[PDB]
């Protein structure tokens, strides 16, 4: 399919099309136009790679957690959200709470850690 | 009981607005400073995806008109700027073969040059046009545009051949091209696909006629922000181009000048022959089918049983009321009331054209350059991709609409090539529900 | 227009200090002006002296009249002076106080203020001396 | 013996063309402006020629000056009686840093 | 709390607050140039930090534990102060001089691990 | 037992320096190119910290210097040159409506201009400032800077209004804010606090007096290296500011000469009425309280029973000898010895003379000068003094007494009155320490 | 050793010292080179770690994979590949077959990423 | 059964190109702006491993070209330019205490010249030689780049000392460097070394002989692109260093003339002393071993019984006839036919030397550098370690083969330092088989 070519097709469908998304993301005023835009890839790609490695999923495209789906997001249910619509609508149906997952996995991500060093460290 | 999954690379675009690096395959446009462009393009279709564009208020026009504008003023910078010649001019009218067309129009000048050492004066002449002197105050003249700023001489190593441009996204973006056909360049798309460069645009600079574009998929389109608001200019695309030849019957001759150390005044000699008044020639059978298929188009947006005229520019300065060109070296000026001349109810045109040295091509104050002339006669031969119309207002006083050619942004040229591309930002992070928990 | 007059010792007695006084009338010492004094002995061309600035404090002396001359300059009253110490009987002449115009305009708005363009436009009455007993 | 070198005396009859040639070296008159000056017995000498081609006020149309890189020359057109006085050519000395004067041509 | 909030704070309470400075790490108009340079300089300084983190085998952990014992030499003081009473400024300031071997130290002791883990993965 | 952990994102900084950048809300500095600044600026207080500022020793002083030079070469770079205006100049006194103060301060300059077309020259007049021209020897005149270097006009369309800017660090530095009243130069702060970006800063350019700056918190602080340091200017900071009014009512115009193509020269017409000389007013008892003021912690510095004497200054450049003023596009030279003129034991306002020059040399540079052309209209400059940049001379043994004059000389002293509560550190997120967290197989 | 100093000796002994090569990895004529050098050695470091996080690897030096490597690729056994091959022999031998591992790699990748979701879903 | 495994970190490198920033312990060169050299040059001998090496095809010499052009260019950027000079001169020769070897070299010449004050000229006299002098009427004379481009005047108070800077590689790059001795520049070399900087390179510009190089390990060196071919240049590196004395012993004086407002140029106002033709003398014993251990390393290479002569420069411009260099800040161009004169089977030597002022570096045409006069009197001491040689062929060779010296670009001087050094790509991303199954 190629680079974006599972964008119109379901969620569940373009799940197996991650790795070919990722690996795209990488006189003298023309020279700084050009490495403005090619730093500007690199801060973006490392505030992912950050935002990520944050949440205990650096590495890994495909990565579950622990926080709760809280009901308010989205009634929606599965049956009808992998294999019914694509990722667009899903971007545009939580862009609202996207920022309150984002901040709720920090913490969590937190508690999983200082949970981890009290009970290595206990044994 | 569900948790939230995070996704990366995900297939998600958000529209946004960056600084897009040029590409390829001696010129103006730098051809050096861009990068070699891919000769094997990845067209990738995206299957159901609909995605609204807009041609109006794209980024990617703006962008190029300030690269195209930094291109030009950076590659008038290394060559001679010729700030010597603004001294007073002792001319006369040259009629020695003169048609009673191209009577006035080129001036015998004469002046006091500086040479190579400064404490010697060299008295020269040249041939220049009256748009490009102005009397000093009736045998004084002064160059045009000397109290304003000091133009500078076009490189003569440097071209002025418009050659095709590719504008690529950077690493984390995407350029969407619409394939959809009857694309009026605003609504939602039905056939959009991804590109990694766009195609081979030509930054042709031109006046109320699209020259040297990209045709129509199958029929004429008529596009503009606001069809019922007559303040905002109509862009007209062709399906099958219009066949034009320009030339110059005069046999121009470089004279070399040294004004200076290093410094070279290209002027012009006698003109070998007969003086003749430059035109530009246009098959008739295929501007009046080309305006009765903008007309029919036309009538599906102002309705049927609606009186179509054509007219010339209504008026403004020579740069806005002729159309401008750039094939050769030489910029011509047409008068263009010869093919906006119709009235539709329910072998060759022959245009004249003006030469004009001095100009002021991208309407700024304080920035202007000398075309010096070519040798020989020069013959342009392009086609007519489209137009620039612009409609008279009226509070619907009768059911005549008069359209007249127009201009004052040259953003409009290249607007009429960017309307099927568009810039998005990749947003490889997502968030969904799945029934999930680490163990701990 | 402008009128020189000097004044000095007719006889002067041999091994002294000759002094000569020219003052300007109907002018001014400014401007580019080269206050020089010239003298001719019976029988010798013309010989030049030394000279004195007008917008200057600088001078320069003949070669002949080596660390045996001396010009001096006096705005307030607007006179020169020329002093020579040691006095020979060779120094019979007649002395002759110039002005020496040093502008010059080319054809261009260009000027020049320099010797080059250095003429002795106007002179003095011309006051002999007798070196002698 | 000295610079400006000029002869010492012409002699010519009237109302006929007589020239004074007057040469130097190439710090007097090569780069510089040649003055002529008229001298009579009893009097002070005038200004007749000056930035090599410049006639002073008052002096008629006979007199001319032209220069030609070392060589110069002062030209009396139509001669007369009373142009009986001795001529000296007169230019700065750039070497020695002085204004000098000719040998003195006696008409 | 914000950036830098956990400063004055001891050992303890510092711990629990560590993802907000983790989030906060990352002429030619002379303010372009110069911003430039200090994104650029940002970047590099924060791919040092990750690159010393990954080959140290913690990456992508702000708290991670190691297999190198902590040497008497390096202070004669119990946990009961540490985490206790004492921040990482001052904590900072003693071991500045100790910090290059036990960096060296926590490098080397990744190549045993993996050897390692490579074996006994092998004989499996 | 004991295990060495690795943390990241600790709370450790240390000090060092880096290239900061601009952050604002054209303007000569280029306020365009200052990034936006946020309408929230985080200020987050530490506590149980104290960090060691250092007022002589912080470089963002020297990198803000680097940076106003800069952006005012880069601001003259677009502007017309003034190199063919070095020309003789046939100059005359302005007699017409003149006073007893301005008696040859004006003068009427005559001289031979180019026009646009370069077979032709053209006769023009303007009027020069004493200052701006010299004798060659009417009279033949010469600009002062016809001999050293021949510098370009000030855009009339770029303004000269210090408009504050925010100077913020980037990502993995940060800026310490002292909090602490009461804080000299150096010594440790109590009371210190982060920001991402500095307060409002106008880069405003005076010699001997500090104007539009920062107030005190609660009393008039001296600051200095040591006062046992004659060679060390003192750095004085108002509590309380006292408004200063400084005007000209010449009422110049303006006359616009085409000396090329594309570019004019801005010169000075007839003056309308009569002739004054531009003056400048404090307030008498203001004055009297600030410097009584000063008086008492300078006497708190050098101990009690102390003759505190005020001078004026020296000797001297014009710049370093008079106040230099900025504000709507004339540079004034005002003569302060009227304000220090006391001795201390133990609606009157004080006019100032004052005097205008065009050309310029700020930077105290030699070789690259400014012409400011002049404006239309009155104007009137309304301020206030924040600050003073006195200099302690020797005394000898004799400790019964002290003479303070102004001082000046360095630019780099009026911004560091604002910066000495900044400070840039760099954030170490690595570190170590022992728990008995160890990995396992 | 140093940088590079394993270079000439054969595998096995050279598995040791990758920590020594990894950490070298990271208007004038000079100041806009430096700059573009910086920005280029950045992006080269920022590529071969997005390519070790897509394929699985992320912060491990000796990674393993679950990807059959078979005798097409090279016929020699396992003993002198180790004890008898350096490295720049075996990157001469295997330079035609990397682009086709790579991928080979990131599919499997991206497979180990769905069976773990779908082993955590039915847990 | 073998599975593959992933390896980050291996030693394995490739060849490629990049931009290699220096490093460097009021300068042309600008070493102010590059960074701190590292004071223990970290130098990691590498065993067991063979890398292919190539001079001709280094990219390390083009960028350095490039960059000692750019920094030339940069370096004659903030100081006076010199286009009031192209003046009519009035010109005579000096002979004043001349040697009959300098009748016409020197030459005295007067111009009109602008001062402070826009409207007032003045008239100065300037010292001028003959090589940058050129008559413009068949006494009036003008100088040589009047009609190709205005000169500029190199800024006084930076020097051209060629000290020395270091070329360092960026992070995952490395510089090979061949410790091997006997290397002829071309092929496989067995021991190599990895540096993070290449040593001191000295950017001395000099023609026909390699001053101030580095000099061999054991024996003389020839090195060329191909022997048999005539049109390569011969580069031959010494042993042992030959030293060469040169010096001015004319004593100038130096006096500054307002060219303008804020500017002025410096001319040569009067000589002190006898006035002496510049020379450069060379041991002609040390010559004479040194041209044997030569000859006979071109035996090794060209066959034994050969006769083997050595003649001067065939002809063209001065600068590649003459050995040009810089000593002091004064450009030399030295007659170097007494050095190449002899012929080989089976006391000091002075050579006659000329000095010019307007100097067009790099052998570019259109950009010109005024070199200023240098009070007292000039004196230096170099190091010939190497020459630039240039064969010619014959029918059958006649048992005889001459070699002539080349005045080449400066490529082939700077080859000679970065012999022994190449840029690298590291890979350390790698695969091998293991058996190893990650677990799932
Ligand atoms: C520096 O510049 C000086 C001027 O600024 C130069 O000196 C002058 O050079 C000019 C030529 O450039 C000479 O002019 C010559 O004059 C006569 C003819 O002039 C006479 O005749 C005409 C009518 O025919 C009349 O109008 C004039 O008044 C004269 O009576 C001929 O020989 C030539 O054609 C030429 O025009 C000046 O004579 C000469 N001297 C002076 C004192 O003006 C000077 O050469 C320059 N110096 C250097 C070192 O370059
Ligand atoms: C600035 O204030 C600091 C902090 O008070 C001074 O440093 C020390 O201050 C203590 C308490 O007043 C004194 O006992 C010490 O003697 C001070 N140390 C030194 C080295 O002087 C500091 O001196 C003050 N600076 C000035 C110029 O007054
Ligand atoms: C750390 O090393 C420094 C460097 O000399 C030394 O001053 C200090 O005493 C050492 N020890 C401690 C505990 O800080
Ligand atoms: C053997 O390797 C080749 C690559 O040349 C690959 O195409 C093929 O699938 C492999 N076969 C097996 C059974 O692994």
């Amino acid at each position: 399919l190629g680079f974006l070519g599972a964008a119109g097709s379901t969620m569940g469908a373009a799940s197996m099309t991650l790795t070919v998304q990722a690996r795209n993301l990488l006189l003298t005023v023309w020279g700084i136009k050009q490495l403005q835009a090619r730093v500007l890839a690199v801060e973006r790609y490392l505030r992912d790679q950050q935002l990520l490695g944050i949440w205990g999923c650096s590495g890994k495209l495909i990565c579950c957690t622990n926080v709760p789906w809280n009901s308010s997001w989205s009634n929606r249910n599965l049956s009808e959200i992998w294999d019914n619509m694509t990722w667009l609508q899903w971007d545009k149906e939580i862009s609202n709470y996207t920022q309150i997952i984002y901040g709720l996995l920090e913490e969590s991500q937190n508690q999983q850690e200082k949970n981890e060093q009290d009970l290595l460290a206990l044994d | 009981n569900l948790w939230v999954t995070v996704y990366y690379g995900v297939p998600v675009w958000k529209d946004a607005e960056t600084t897009l690096f040029c590409a390829s395959d001696h010129n103006v446009w730098a051809t050096h400073a861009c990068v070699p462009t891919d000769p094997n393009p990845q067209e990738i279709h995206l299957e159901n995806v609909t995605e609204e564009f807009n041609m109006w208020k794209n980024n990617m026009v703006e962008q190029m008109h300030t690269d195209i504008i930094s291109l030009w003023d950076q590659s008038l910078k290394p060559c001679v700027k010729l700030t010597p010649l603004c001294v007073t001019l002792q001319c006369t009218n040259v009629t020695n073969n003169i048609t009673d067309d191209m009577r006035g129009e080129l001036k015998n000048c004469s002046f006091n040059m500086t040479t190579e050492l400064r404490d010697k004066k060299q008295k020269v002449y040249s041939l220049f046009y009256r748009l490009d002197v102005v009397q000093i105050n009736n045998k004084e003249y002064r160059l045009i545009n000397c109290n304003t700023s000091a133009c500078t001489q076009a490189c003569p190593k440097v071209s002025f051949e418009p050659i095709p441009i590719h504008y690529c996204a950077p690493a984390g973006f995407a350029i969407l091209k619409c394939k959809d056909k009857k694309f009026n360049g605003t609504g939602p798309c039905p056939s959009v696909s991804t590109v990694q460069c766009t195609h081979g645009i030509k930054p042709v600079v031109s006046t109320q006629l699209l020259l040297n574009g990209s045709l129509a998929e199958e029929e004429v389109m008529i596009r503009s922000e606001n069809i019922t608001n007559n303040a905002k200019n109509i862009l007209v695309q062709f399906n099958t181009p219009v066949q034009i030849n320009c030339t110059r019957p005069n046999n121009n001759t470089r004279k070399s000048i040294r004004i200076g150390p290093g410094q070279a005044f290209y002027a012009t000699g006698d003109i070998i022959g007969d003086i003749r008044q430059a035109h530009c020639n246009v098959s008739k059978a295929t501007w009046n089918e080309t305006l009765g298929k903008v007309v029919k188009q036309l009538r599906k947006h102002f309705g049927n049983n609606t009186i179509i005229r054509f007219a010339n520019s209504s008026g403004g300065d020579l740069e806005v009321t002729t159309h401008s060109f750039n094939c050769g070296g030489e910029f011509f000026y047409c008068n263009t009331s010869g093919l906006f001349n119709s009235t539709w109810i329910s072998d060759s045109i022959t245009l004249p054209c003006r030469i004009k040295q001095i100009i002021n091509m991208w309407q700024r104050i304080g920035q202007c350059m000398y075309a010096p002339p070519i040798q020989g006669v020069i013959r342009c031969v392009s086609n007519i991709t489209g137009l620039i119309l612009t409609r008279d207002g009226g509070s619907t006083n009768s059911t005549t609409e008069t359209f007249r050619p127009g201009g004052g942004d040259m953003r409009d040229n290249w607007r009429s090539e960017l309307y099927k591309y568009k810039v998005v930002k990749i947003e490889p992070l997502g968030v969904a529900p799945t029934r999930c928990k680490r163990r701990v | 227009q402008v009128q020189l007059q000097q004044w000095g010792e007719g006889l002067v007695k041999p091994s002294e200090t000759l002094s000569l006084s020219c003052a300007v009338y109907g002018g001014s010492i400014s401007g580019h002006y080269y206050w020089s004094w010239i003298r001719q002995a019976p029988g010798k061309g013309l010989e030049w002296i030394g000279k004195i600035d007008a917008n200057s404090a600088s001078t320069n002396y003949n070669p002949s009249f080596k660390n045996r001359v001396s010009i001096s300059k006096d705005t307030s009253k607007k006179q020169f002076y020329l002093n020579l110490h040691s006095v020979t009987a060779a120094d019979t002449a007649v002395y002759y106080c110039a002005r020496g115009s040093i502008y010059y305009e080319d054809d261009d708005g260009y000027y020049y203020s320099e010797a080059t363009y250095l003429h002795l436009h106007l002179w003095g009455q011309g006051v002999v001396v007798t070196v002698s007993s | 013996q000295s610079v400006l070198t000029q002869p010492p005396s012409a002699s010519e009859a009237a109302r006929k063309r007589v020239s004074i040639s007057c040469s130097g070296s190439f710090s007097n008159i090569g780069t510089n402006s040649v003055s002529w000056y008229q001298h009579l017995p009893g009097t002070a000498p005038k200004l007749l020629i000056y930035h090599n081609g410049q006639r002073a006020s008052g002096v008629s149309d006979r007199f001319s000056g032209s220069k030609s890189g070392t060589s110069a020359s002062l030209a009396i057109s139509a001669l007369q009686t009373e142009d009986e006085a001795d001529y000296y050519c007169a230019t700065w000395d750039d070497m020695l840093n002085g204004y000098f004067f000719g040998a003195g041509t006696r008409l």
